[PDB]
């Protein structure tokens, strides 16, 4: 963890990298950034007297009687946190144009496609042939192997 | 026949229209036809005409 | 626009379903 919440959204804006901040909860590790990186970034300077006084607190709880150690490069903290990013990552607004796939005999009025594959259902044949009744309909057929990654797949794209 | 149907008066001869769908355009040309069975009646046309 | 699949697939990929946030009405024919 780091001790503030400014540096994790600092590094979030440069990588994207979701790193905890410290709240006293065990005697953990923590990671701590000097004058180099903080140039580096371009902090503003009233984060290093958060920071600073955020250390001189833990010496003075190691005077009372926890581990803190610091980063001093781009390249070593890129391997301290050990992951980097994809950058962008839009989100369209919904996951896919159908909105509901049923079985229900009351729906078939309503319904608009159909998939088919042989299937344990007791009134299978009944929706299958009051779907393909209707005169312009969109019918996929499965051809063996694996239906599962076929229908995911169709699910999908359509 | 085609001055008729523009002009919409059919004097001369009648054609005749036909319903059909949306996806049968799609299918037809995803589909081809070709011959495989021949007119059985076509050795004795020239004679019912007669 | 809406479908129609067997409900042995949808039982099967239910998770997925609801990963994506689909509406689905099924019958459990016991």
């Amino acid at each position: 963890v780091v001790l503030t919440e400014e540096i994790a959204r600092a590094i979030e804006s440069k990588y994207g990298t979701k790193i905890d901040v410290y709240r006293d909860e065990v005697p953990a590790q923590i990671i701590e950034v000097e004058r180099s990186l903080q140039k580096e970034l371009g902090i503003s300077r009233e984060g290093v007297a958060e920071q600073t006084e955020r250390l001189r607190d833990l010496r003075r709880k190691e005077k009372s009687g926890i581990t803190i150690e610091g980063v001093m490069s781009q390249k070593k903290l890129l391997s301290m946190i050990g992951g980097v990013e994809r950058k962008m990552a839009p989100i369209g607004a919904r996951e896919s144009a159908v909105m509901l796939v049923s079985n229900s005999i009351k729906d078939v009025v309503r319904a608009t496609a159909y998939f088919t594959a042989p299937t344990g259902d007791p009134h299978w044949k009944e929706v299958a042939r009051e779907a393909s009744k209707k005169k312009n309909i969109l019918a996929y057929t499965s051809t063996g192997g694996d239906v599962k990654t076929e229908f995911l797949h169709l699910i999908d794209h359509l | 026949l085609l001055p008729d149907l523009i002009a919409g008066a059919h004097q001369n001869a009648d054609p005749v229209v036909l319903d059909v769908s949306w996806i049968s355009l799609w299918f037809a040309f995803n589909r081809s036809f070709e011959p495989t069975h021949r007119n059985e009646m076509l050795e004795v046309a020239p004679l019912i005409e007669s | 626009a809406m479908l129609l699949a067997p409900g042995d697939v949808i039982k099967r990929s239910s998770e997925e379903l609801k990963q994506r946030q689909i509406q689905i009405n099924l019958i459990d024919w016991t």
